[PDB]
């Protein structure tokens, strides 16, 4: 990184005087693909004699069954504890009177046959399934034996993947809802029930929540609207530009893809068999040895099974805790405001929308950053008829002639005065207090 | 015997065969036993003779009547099979030995024949027939018509043939290709006398060399051919090869000498037909997944059954009836489609869940997300709470699992000291 | 259930360990003292050392998925001590983490293999409909509430706290002045009531 | 000790990977030398798979 100092002196801070608003992506996975193995036609494909050695390995396949069902259903609980966490579902109102705030490029637009935002449109464009579909008739993969499409090879072994519970559709309803929630009711539609409370006013208590008074929100209205909506479109044009933003979730696509292809070509492994193919030692051997011969391969493709349900057992654990992480985002960055540093982006956390993505969720993170700092000279106290007053909610600057009391996070400076301090003990104690005049109001 | 609420994920669909098919090529000569078996004269052990055998029916039947094997020994392939089963080339490699030397006839074996005049590959695929011929290749007076090669600097290669007569130095002086001390011929003849022991009695020894299931066959088995059954699931045999599948015309261009593809797991996609010289797919007829959606047992046995990968707006159904209607997770059958959404409760897939209604039946739906409403609101409006209510909520955690230790030897080896 | 499921997984795990002991795994025969009884020594070692490879290949599938059940419960546990940390031993401000509602307190309970948190909250129960302002003008002044917002019944302008209806005159202790009424929209006129 | 183990772990790992090399597997060596020295191919290979 950048090597860099910083001016630290005894009696100098730097306070910003202006902000920027900053939107971030942060991309999560919430669910893999559901997968499911017939022992029988991956091991024995089409061979009732070697199905009949097989049998007495019927517990092996069953508890890589469980496992896979085991898999396939914390995926689906996963994807409901991260989008479904709203009880009810939430519209926005017709009348879009957000005080500024375009969320047009986030919120649903009902003229497309699937209610889904730009943005997600965009997300959906860029990762790239597999599947693309859960139907593959017989006779679609009958004629396309001139094609060398992976699914039907997949299939034909035993191989096939699961649909989801929930279709995009209506993850896409759950993140709408939460869009109407969050912008029409802040935080009390996640707690209870959804108070309607002004979009601007609750940025106002986002912004008491990272130590900056509201007024500055008021009169900055326009400021903070034109960045948001920059940063949007900002967000906007990142995600039209390239395709690997999203390089965490296309991989875990193409992991699962891989481990099926995979698992297909140790079909081939011998095993230290004369033949990987059941065909040729039957028609060469007869049963006695064939069955030795045979035995032996159960065996190795029942490995590789064992080896790809472990493997997944691995991926899914490792999903679960990214989902988990995910509903806990969900639940603190988008349903509240989070005081946890760095949890929900850069900067001081104001608020977050989700969106839907394949196998996973993009959350769009709006934070308070500092954009202008200066250098002013300060104390921790100032004596004045020998008292020592300090600040309640605030630091001490000079200009170099006058004192002022301001807000942390912004220089907002104000007059010393009897309601905006306190006095405790005196000032020959505390080190570093300075000699200035208190007004007291009449 | 009883099975919970839910659904599960049973065998996938199958279709059994019909009919089967065997296929070879149209030849109807039969194969030249009687040149192999029953000759006039065999060839020496030192220069043995190699046939070719092409063009032929392998029937063997016909040996019974006449010829009684003292060995026969099919490596690579089982004896029983050999009718079923057809070659892409085969020798016939003829020669006499002494018959205490037949054992020496087999891969990884040691001997002067095994080591100096014939020497098999470990890597061999075919058959060693053997049987004694006191009666024919012997006389009185002894037959030494019959030669092997007793020195040799080095082993031979698999299937080498060294017919030199070159002087053998088994001393550290060169001979000059003269007889004497240590300079011996290398030839040497067996006395084979009609008195003599059995292991010094003449045995005719014949190596059948054939390679399998790998290339264009002309020299096939017994077997009748049949007609030719396209689009159902069969029980093929094409030149020895069997399976079950599905026969379909394909636009693989093979070159001639191609018999079959494979895909990379190795398994055959397409023949090229014996008799018509066609390229046919040969494509696996089982497909597809099938799901089970029950209620429990102790409630009742009506069961609704998804059928993955089929369309239904001679389906590929174990059993049509009626209530069949299409869905994105694939085809329900025996489910009632109800207009009305509910929580979901056995879920189906792709939004699709299905319950058990009252009269009783099994129902599927779309799930319900959650009641639907809307918030009032305005840019002057705010609601705010006059009560309030303190609730206690339950919240489930494991924290540990049950401790476990395995002793490895009474399970694997129990009470067992070997 | 939750809870229920771990018992059952591990017990299952072991009856399937132990109904894998009928396979033959190649071998003639499952039973060791069947191949013992009826074959020499260099026979049944061949076999034996089959069984001995597949009843620990069994074993070593049991491990595998016993270390991944491990890690889930670790990761459980974790959160549960988490919990206890900032729910029974604190106060979270954390959204949804100790249930729903404003998490006031939580209360531990023990359970076989695991921990039952009854999670006490305070949840708006009855809302109403005011029209309200960011701001009212006075003097020309633009006062802000420090800790509220302003609600209308439709006659007079109170302020009251965010969680709770409890409507409050307008005053200057209440709240603060900083600028004027030309720059902030929505500001409506009123008075705030100066103490003596 | 928190941080030994991890380094205490990988090792035993590998050196337990070793020891392995020991083990027949239900050949009649482990050694693949000597049964190369003392079998043909054909042996060799089974006992070697
Ligand atoms: C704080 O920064 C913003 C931009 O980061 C300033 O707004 C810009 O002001 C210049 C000069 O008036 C304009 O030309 C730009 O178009 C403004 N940008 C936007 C997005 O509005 C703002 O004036 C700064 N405020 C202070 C007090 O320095
Ligand atoms: C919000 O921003 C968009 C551009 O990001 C503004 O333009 C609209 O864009 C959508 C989709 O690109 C079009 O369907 C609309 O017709 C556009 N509107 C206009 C007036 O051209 C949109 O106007 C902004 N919203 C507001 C309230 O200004
Ligand atoms: C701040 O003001 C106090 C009070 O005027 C100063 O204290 C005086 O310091 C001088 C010299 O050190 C003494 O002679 C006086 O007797 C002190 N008066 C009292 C009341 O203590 C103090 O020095 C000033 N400090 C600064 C930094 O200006
Ligand atoms: C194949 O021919 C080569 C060449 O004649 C043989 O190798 C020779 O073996 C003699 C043995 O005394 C050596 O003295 C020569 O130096 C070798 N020459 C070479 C080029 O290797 C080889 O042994 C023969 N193989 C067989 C199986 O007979
Ligand atoms: C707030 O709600 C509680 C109950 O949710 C109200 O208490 C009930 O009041 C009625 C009428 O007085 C009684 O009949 C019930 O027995 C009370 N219930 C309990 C648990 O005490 C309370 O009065 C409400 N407060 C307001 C201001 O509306
Ligand atoms: C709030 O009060 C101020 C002050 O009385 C109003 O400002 C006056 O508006 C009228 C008409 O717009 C002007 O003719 C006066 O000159 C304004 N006076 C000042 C001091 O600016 C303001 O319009 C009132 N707003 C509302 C909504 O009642
Ligand atoms: C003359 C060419 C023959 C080529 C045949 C090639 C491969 C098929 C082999 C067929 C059997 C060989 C004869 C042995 C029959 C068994 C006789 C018996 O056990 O009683
Ligand atoms: C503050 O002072 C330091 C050194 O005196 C200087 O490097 C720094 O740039 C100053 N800050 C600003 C905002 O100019
Ligand atoms: C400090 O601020 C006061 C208040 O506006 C001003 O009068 C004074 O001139 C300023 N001094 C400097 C050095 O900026
Ligand atoms: C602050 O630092 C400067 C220089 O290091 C020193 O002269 C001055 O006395 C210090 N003041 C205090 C209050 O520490
Ligand atoms: C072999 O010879 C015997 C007797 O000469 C004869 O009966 C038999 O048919 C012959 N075999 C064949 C295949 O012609
Ligand atoms: C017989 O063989 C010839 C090849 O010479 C082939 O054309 C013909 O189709 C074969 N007979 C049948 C019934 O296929
Ligand atoms: C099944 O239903 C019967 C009622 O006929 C009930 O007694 C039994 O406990 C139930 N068992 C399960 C496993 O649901
Ligand atoms: C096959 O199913 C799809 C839905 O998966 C449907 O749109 C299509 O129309 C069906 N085919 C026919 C011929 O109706
Ligand atoms: C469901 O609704 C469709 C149209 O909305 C109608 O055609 C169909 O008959 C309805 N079915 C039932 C069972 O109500
Ligand atoms: C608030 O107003 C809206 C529409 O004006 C109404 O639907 C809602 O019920 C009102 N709130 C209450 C608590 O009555
Ligand atoms: C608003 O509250 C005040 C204070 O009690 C009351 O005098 C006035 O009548 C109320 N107005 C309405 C419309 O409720
Ligand atoms: C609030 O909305 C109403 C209707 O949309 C509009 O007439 C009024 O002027 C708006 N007021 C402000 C301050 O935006």
């Amino acid at each position: 990184g950048a090597e860099n100092s910083v001016a630290y002196s005894n009696n100098s801070i730097a306070i910003p005087t202006n902000f920027t608003i900053s939107v971030t992506t942060e991309i999560l996975p919430v669910s893999m693909t559901k997968t499911s193995v017939d022992c029988t036609m991956y091991i024995c494909g089409d061979s009732t004699e070697c199905s009949n050695l097989l049998l007495q390995y019927g517990s092996f396949c069953t508890q890589l069954n469980r496992a896979l069902t085991g898999i396939a259903v914390e995926q689906d609980k996963n994807t409901q504890e991260v989008f479904a966490q709203v009880k009810q579902i939430y519209k926005t109102p017709p009348i879009k009177d957000f005080g500024g705030f375009n969320f047009s490029q986030i919120l649903p637009d009902p003229s497309k046959p699937s209610k889904r935002s730009f943005i997600e449109d965009l997300l959906f464009n860029k990762v790239t399934l597999a599947d693309a579909g859960f139907i593959k008739q017989y006779g679609d993969c009958l004629g396309d034996i001139a094609a060398r499409d992976l699914i039907c090879a997949q299939k034909f072994n035993g191989l096939t993947v699961l649909p989801p519970l929930l279709t995009d559709e209506m993850i896409a309803q759950y993140t709408s809802a939460l869009l109407a929630g969050t912008i029409t009711s802040g935080w009390t539609f996640g707690a209870g029930a959804a108070l309607q409370i002004p979009f601007a006013m609750q940025m106002a208590y986002r912004f008491n929540g990272i130590g900056v008074t509201q007024n500055v929100l008021y009169e900055n209205q326009k400021l903070i609207a034109n960045q948001f909506n920059s940063a949007i479109g900002k967000i906007q044009d990142s995600l039209s530009s390239t395709a690997s933003a999203l390089g965490k979730l296309q991989d875990v696509v193409n992991q699962n893809a891989q481990a099926l292809n995979t698992l297909v070509k140790q079909l081939s492994s011998n095993f230290g068999a004369i033949s990987s193919v059941l065909n040729d030692i039957l028609s060469r051997l007869d049963p006695p040895e064939a069955e030795v011969q045979i035995d032996r391969l159960i065996t190795g493709r029942l490995q590789s099974l064992q080896t790809y349900v472990t493997q997944q057992l691995i991926r899914a654990a490792e999903i679960r805790a990214s989902a988990n992480l995910a509903a806990t985002k969900m639940s603190e960055c988008v349903l509240g405001q989070s005081k946890r540093v760095d949890f929900c982006g850069k900067g001081y956390h104001l608020m977050s929308f989700p969106q839907s993505a394949p196998h996973g969720v993009v959350f769009l993170h709006v934070t308070y950053v500092p954009a202008q700092e200066k250098n002013f000279t300060t104390a921790p106290a100032i004596c004045h008829d020998g008292k020592a007053h300090f600040p309640r909610e605030g630091v001490f600057v000079s200009n170099g002639t006058h004192w002022f009391v301001t807000q942390r996070n912004f220089y907002e400076p104000q007059i010393i005065t009897t309601d905006n301090t306190f006095v405790s003990g005196n000032c020959d104690v505390v080190i570093g207090i300075v000699n200035n005049t208190v007004y007291d109001p009449l | 015997f009883t099975v919970e609420k839910g659904i599960y994920q049973t065998s996938n669909f199958r279709v059994q065969p019909t009919e089967s098919i065997v296929r070879f090529p149209n030849i109807t000569n039969l194969c030249p036993f009687g040149e192999v078996f029953n000759a006039t004269r065999f060839a020496s052990v030192y220069a043995w003779n190699r046939k070719r055998i092409s063009n032929c029916v392998a029937d063997y039947s016909v040996l019974y009547n006449s010829a009684s094997f003292s060995t026969f020994k099919c490596y690579g392939v089982s004896p029983t099979k050999l009718n079923d089963l057809c070659f892409t080339n085969v020798y016939a490699d003829s020669f006499v030995i002494r018959g205490d030397e037949v054992r020496q006839i087999a891969p990884g074996q040691t001997g002067k024949i095994a080591d100096y005049n014939y020497k098999l590959p470990d890597d061999f695929t075919g058959c060693v027939i053997a049987w004694n011929s006191n009666n024919l290749d012997s006389k009185v007076g002894g037959n030494y018509n019959y030669l092997y090669r007793l020195f040799r600097k080095s082993n031979l290669k698999p299937f080498e043939r060294d017919i030199s007569t070159e002087i053998y130095q088994a001393g550290s002086t060169p001979c000059n290709g003269v007889e004497g001390f240590n300079c011996y011929f290398p030839l040497q003849s067996y006395g084979f006398q009609p008195t003599n022991g059995v292991g010094y009695q003449p045995y005719r020894v014949v190596v059948l060399s054939f390679e399998l299931l790998h290339a264009p066959a002309t020299v096939c088995g017994p077997k009748k051919s049949t007609n030719l059954v396209k689009n159902k699931c069969v029980n093929f045999n094409f030149n020895g090869l069997t399976g079950t599948g599905v026969l379909t015309e394909s636009n693989k261009k093979f070159l001639p000498f191609q018999q079959f593809g494979r895909d990379i797991a190795d398994t055959t996609d397409a023949v090229r037909d014996p008799q018509t010289l066609e390229i046919l797919d040969i494509t696996p007829c089982s497909f597809g997944g099938v799901s089970v959606i029950t209620p429990g047992t102790n409630t009742s046995n009506q069961v609704a059954v998804l059928y993955q990968d089929v369309n239904c707006t001679t389906w590929r159904v174990y059993s049509t009836g009626s209530n069949v209607f299409q869905t994105r997770a694939g085809c329900l059958i025996g489910a009632e489609h109800v207009n009305n959404s509910y929580e979901c409760d056995i879920p189906i897939g792709a939004g699709i869940c299905a319950s058990y209604q009252t009269s009783q039946s099994i129902i599927a739906y779309t799930m319900s997300l959650g009641a639907e409403n809307s918030v009032a609101y305005s840019n002057n409006s705010i609601a705010i709470p006059t009560n309030f209510t303190i609730s206690v909520t339950t919240e489930i955690l494991p924290v540990s699992m049950t401790k476990t230790s395995v002793d490895c030897t009474m399970y694997i080896c129990g009470d067992s000291t070997e």
